[PDB]
């Protein structure tokens, strides 16, 4: 569950936190002309708190 | 390639989980244990577009 | 002269999508019934019966069941690289 | 173009690596007709005569270059990509009628 998720960056820190910070200032500094964006992966989750009722209703 | 031409040829998509439980169920809708994609003949009034 | 209407629909180069989420819509790629408690820690065998337009010629029915296909590759050293793989769920 | 989701996009460091692939000769798979017909039984031939590999860098600093290797060899620089489509892929008969 949680530990291969954050091995992997499928659910836990985002690409600038996880990144030492030399890399994200080399990063920043060069992103003109040596673009790194698609190295990193960016976990993206959904809310699952208090969204949708897990009751029984009708959709329409 | 991507290129598929055959999709209007399904009818009705069912969902069940363990064997018992309906995906999604909890009446979410009109039929709620299964997905219509198309209703032919029919048309009592569940028909769009 | 007296008329009957047909109604049909075409769509072309998609794919049909049934998403695992409880309103249906994509509000991150982690969906919230993939960290339901329900299907995180439970074992279900799901069972599906598909309905088609008869056709004279054999056909195959694609499924894509939507997973995590991740790896990381590390480079320690010169010359040395080491990929770790992981997909989630259906993993290899 | 090179088309795996875990070495097309990765940022190769200094080393000495071997590189290899496979290459098809069939040609119903190779070419495209607009008929559809079966082209091994029509003639259709294909021979490759050499086949080279070829690499752009970008004429980076040496002091720089030196610096992105060094940051880039630690444990929590390991760089990370996942498949587009990130599905498992699953074919089912459906018999005739």
């Amino acid at each position: 569950m949680m530990p291969q998720w954050a091995y992997m960056h499928i659910a836990g820190q985002d690409a600038s936190e996880y990144l030492s910070p030399g890399l994200v200032q080399f990063a920043r500094a060069t992103d003109t002309y040596f673009s790194m964006g698609n190295k990193f992966r960016n976990p993206t989750v959904a809310p699952t708190h208090d969204v949708t009722t897990d009751r029984s209703q009708r959709l329409m | 390639d991507g290129t598929f031409y055959l999709n209007h040829t399904f009818k009705k998509v069912s969902i069940m989980f363990d064997s018992s439980v309906s995906w999604p169920g909890n009446d979410r809708l009109l039929s709620p244990n299964e997905f219509e994609i198309k209703r032919t003949v029919d048309g009592e009034g569940y028909n769009v577009a | 002269v007296k008329s009957v209407t047909q109604k049909k629909f075409l769509c072309d180069r998609t794919m049909w999508r049934i998403p695992f989420s409880s309103n249906f819509m994509s509000m991150g790629a982690l969906t919230d019934l993939g960290q339901n408690m329900l299907y995180a820690n439970s074992a279900h065998a799901l069972d599906m019966t598909f309905e088609v337009d008869p056709m004279d010629e054999p056909t195959l029915l694609y499924l894509l069941f939507e997973v995590f296909d991740v790896v990381r590759v590390h480079q320690p050293h010169r010359g040395v690289i080491e990929a770790v793989y992981l997909r989630t769920p259906f993993s290899a | 173009p090179q088309k795996f989701f875990a070495v097309k996009n990765l940022l190769l460091l200094p080393g000495s690596y071997t590189y290899e692939w496979n290459f098809r000769k069939d040609v119903n798979m190779v070419l495209q007709s607009s008929l559809g017909n079966d082209l091994r039984t029509d003639g259709a031939t294909i021979s490759f005569t050499s086949i080279n590999l070829y690499a752009t860098f970008f004429p980076m600093a040496h002091n720089t270059a030196s610096t992105l290797e060094a940051m880039l060899r630690n444990d929590t620089n390991d760089q990370s990509f996942n498949d587009y489509l990130s599905a498992a892929n699953m074919l089912y008969p459906i018999p005739a009628n």
